């Protein structure tokens, strides 16, 4: 049972690392997409300002 | 009276000769008791 427990410990740590990767990549992607859309809309604002 | 003294001296020699084996036999059991404790420790660690 102790050997099984050790195997389980690895079986949990690997999944922890995996979900870590998932969350961090998701956050990075979302933030980059946000900065993208942001400056695009602010560029619309700037051009309309010049038109004014 | 002589037989008294010979019985005295001679019984002790036999006991001395048989002394190491009893102790050896006694230790050989404590190891079996040790295994249960080790198993309990392993369960606790688990």
């Amino acid at each position: 049972d102790l050997a099984d427990a050790q195997a389980q410990v690895k079986q949990e740590l690997d999944a922890a690392k995996a979900q870590a990767a998932q969350l961090i990549e998701q956050a990075n992607r979302r933030a980059a997409q946000l900065i993208e859309e942001a400056r695009t809309q602010a560029a619309a604002e700037g051009e309309r300002i010049r038109q004014q | 009276l002589i037989g008294q003294a010979i019985a005295f001296a001679f019984f002790v020699a036999f006991c001395m000769k048989f002394v190491w084996p009893p102790l050896i036999n006694a230790i050989s059991e404590r190891q079996r008791k040790i295994a249960d404790g080790l198993n309990a420790a392993e369960k606790a660690k688990a």
